[PDB]
């Protein structure tokens, strides 16, 4: 045993404040500052062709393929119902509800925000981020501030992405084979949608799961070992926690605004 | 660092998210306008409501013209009362009228159904206007008791 | 900053923010009065149904009982306390939401010529409608 | 030391939060908390119709014991049923007309008791004779029509 | 314009024919070997404990989110049909027909296939699997072959813990929070009293998504740049290769088994 | 190797596997026995068969002894003919029994039902009973 | 039993409220006589019905 049995844990407790206590000071020190409005412009249009325009590739192509599963799923278990008519209250409901914010933030994780955490881990490495303190300039205004604005206005701009191709390939495989025609599948869609319900709703839990992404993905890109194997253990170490902060998320935002 | 080639393709970005709003917002959704254009409140009682809930649709000859705010209960008679929303277009409605609550198909919600009526050459409708010819709800309860006996 | 002096007090301090918004947000996002009413045939009701007086729902029903002397089904309602003077002569006759739906208590509003309290019992009840017997007496 | 200080001290204060949260995870979801199940009976019906195995059976709305499996039999093919009642609940007449009735629009069904006046006690080991065949939806579209 | 633009074609034509042609020829030499059981009996336990023991601490915690808000947002929706009877139907046949091995093998390929690029490729940088080539031992049969078999038999080994993880996960909202215990939430669980739907099909989408992830994980660490940045280059590409091998191959293997 | 801690976390990720498979197969898909089936065909021929499917459950009093693997189609007669198991359980069954194609309640699918010349073999022939319902039957006998 | 067109939009009048309800078919069919008269159907169990010819 009871002495030595506290001697293995009670020291995770305290580099664990550590770890958390030195994301919220560094994240505190690349916002609050001076307002580098002029000198930023050309540093978020280059620091969002490798964050929202690399990252399109991944999502388009698989809007398609998160449609065509949901929709012809949905049209099994909807057999001797005679309500064929009612699948847009199954592929489009929830794919705004349930899926959208959560599944293109597993694919913002792996792509965009597996390779944020690599850049920095690169840089670290040769030590470019401690030459920046030789050229008295602030090391956290400059390689930190444009590649966190940067990531989280693509992440709610990417949702959309998701869900009209998602709309769109729930609507290729719907109209495909099964004779239905194009007035009955739009048709109850467009019941249960109004604003602040599932549309804004949607837009209000994105932003919140791009700054909790992107938050990890600059601090392990940050706190990292300098050497050949402190890169790829921090690359895959900002995996398991995206993956942990956005389901684990999911039972919170869940619980206000029920749908 | 290329600035020729990095703002295409930030456009083609912005461009491919806008037209992904407008397809969510003119496909899948049915809203247009944004506008503020109040309505008039109209208060009507009942006897029994059955499967009426919040937000429902109100129609008046099969159109729908408005929706229902809320729903309140007298303290006083213990009648529940319905209050309704109307766009001031065009209302042109007697003293005669048959409010019926009626439902869409056998497993869909309830709204109600407004029936106009005949005028003799009976008032004008106002703000706050109650009449007392309204049809109470119907439950299976009370049809198949009355088939038998 | 400083390891040991200025780190442990912002990992405190978020992790004060952090709990926070699982505490007011995730968790929590009536004096009633109790009825009786022992039945005899009911069917396929369960606990916290609405009842209803015309429509609207106001209270809910907490548990169902069973005395083990008369093995009759007892429903212990509860309604609010600010609608009252509701006459003994009234039963519940209970029916279903829509057509397809669950069962659900309700209460028809009667004649008047006293006042139920807490602890009331309902001497006058309604069997509900199950199809075992019912299309029977067509054919039979 | 100076780190065996802050070792002790805040170590009870994460097993304040090990010894936390763990009664609500260990939740009574049934009565095997205690004591599972402290009598079998036994009814022989002619159709079933589409009874299957742990079917609530109950007493007029409440739900009092399940169906643990069902036994053809072997000489007449007649399907036999038996049922888990508690102890809290014996004094059942013999009298009692077993039913099988229906439960929704669905498929599924439900075993019903009925109780009245007085005879004998049901207890372990005794078969009830007052059974009830259940309706199928096929014979009465034959006997309305002719 | 004929034979310009057809120039850079050219070079992304060839390697792509041969980026395949080193894959299929690595995994060909690894199996049609000699065969030994007691030579890779302590190797294989090794390996298991990297993936399929350490990757529990992502799939489990986080498979009674996936759980809990099928239950919460499987409510709402229907509160005119069925709200306690048919609560317990739509989680037991999502979770068993495509959430378990496809929302599984994301968390799969994070933690055990990322880092799996990773490891082969740290061997490369500081000339590991070169100085056991210079030995007699083959080097394809002691980084690929047991690690290979232990990518394959560990999928389905972690599909049923995060099936067993989101049909409980759904009962601390079914038993409790305003429901019913065991009478209308359990009895509506066993309709599929079939072996063959959402068993033997579970269990066949769950080996075939494990061959195709681990596959692309050591090919991209078998293949790199031997540098600081050609490990970190093959770590997110696997997550994107291999994303894409679960949901573009979840709309085939759904098509012969439900249509 | 130190060989103290890495050899025990196997066998409990080997163990909670096992465990977790009796949740789901075991607890709430089937009984998942040897499954040896010592049952014989049959053959009964029909008129109507409605809307019987593949693995179709057969029952006698509502409990079901197996199901129907294989339904063919003779290009003679052109009536459909099911192939219907019956365990070795329960061999008692006379030669005036009669089969009826119900339906369980009104959603549900249809499966047979075999009410109650000593037994039937493997190579016996049952004779023709009634076949199923169809909404034009109960439609067209009403008004005519 | 085969579909020809749909119906553009819901008027209604100021005057006796009538609610007109427009259709638009393609020129492939157009010899329609005038003791033709239409039919308001229901299909499915959720709520929506549809138009039918009766010619």
């Amino acid at each position: 045993m009871l002495l030595n049995a506290l001697a293995s844990l009670g020291h995770k407790g305290i580099k664990t404040l550590r770890t958390f206590g030195r994301a919220g000071l560094m994240l505190f020190n690349a916002l609050v500052g001076k307002p580098e409005f002029r000198k930023h412009a050309p540093l978020l249009v280059r620091q969002l062709y490798n964050v929202g325009v690399l990252s399109m590739l991944i999502i388009v192509v698989s809007g398609v393929f998160i449609g065509m599963v949901l929709g012809l799923q949905g049209y099994l278990v909807l057999t001797t119902y005679s309500a064929e008519t009612s699948l847009g209250m199954l592929v489009a409901l929830s794919l705004l509800r349930e899926l959208g914010p959560v599944v293109a933030a597993l694919l913002f994780a792996g792509r965009a925000g597996s390779a944020l955490t690599a850049e920095i881990g690169l840089m670290r490495a040769t030590e470019q981020l401690s030459s920046m303190e030789m050229m008295a300039v602030d090391p956290l205004r400059r390689v930190i501030s444009p590649r966190f604005w940067a990531g989280v206005i693509s992440l709610p701009l990417l949702t959309v992405i998701f869900v009209a191709v998602g709309i769109w390939g729930g609507s290729l495989v719907g109209v495909s084979w099964k004779g239905i025609d194009s007035g009955f599948f739009w048709s109850a869609m467009q019941n249960a949608v109004d604003w602040r319900m599932d549309l804004v709703n949607c837009l209000i839990k994105s932003v919140v799961f791009a700054i909790t992404v992107t938050w990890i993905s600059l601090f392990n890109g940050y706190d990292a070992i300098p050497t050949s194997a402190g890169i790829s253990r921090a690359t895959t170490r900002t995996v398991v926690h995206s993956s942990l902060a956005v389901l684990g998320l999911d039972f919170v935002l869940t619980a206000l605004m029920f749908g | 660092m290329q600035t020729k080639k990095n703002e295409i393709w930030v456009g083609i970005f912005l461009l491919a998210a806008l037209l992904a709003a407008l397809f969510v917002c003119l496909k899948a959704a049915n809203v247009t306008s944004i506008r503020t254009e109040p309505t008039y409140t109209l208060y009507a009682t009942f006897d029994n409501i059955g499967g009426l809930k919040a937000r429902s649709p109100v129609s008046i000859g099969g159109v729908v013209v408005g929706r229902v705010a809320d729903i309140t209960l007298d303290p006083k008679t213990y009648l529940p009362r319905v209050t309704l929303e109307i766009e001031q277009r065009y209302n042109h409605i007697p003293d005669t009228s048959s409010l019926s609550i009626r439902t869409s198909g056998l497993l869909g919600e309830q709204y109600l159904a407004l029936n106009v009526g005949f005028e003799d050459p009976t008032a004008i409708l106002k703000d706050g206007d109650t009449i007392q010819d309204t049809k109470s709800a119907m439950v299976l309860e009370d049809l198949i008791g009355q088939f038998l006996y």
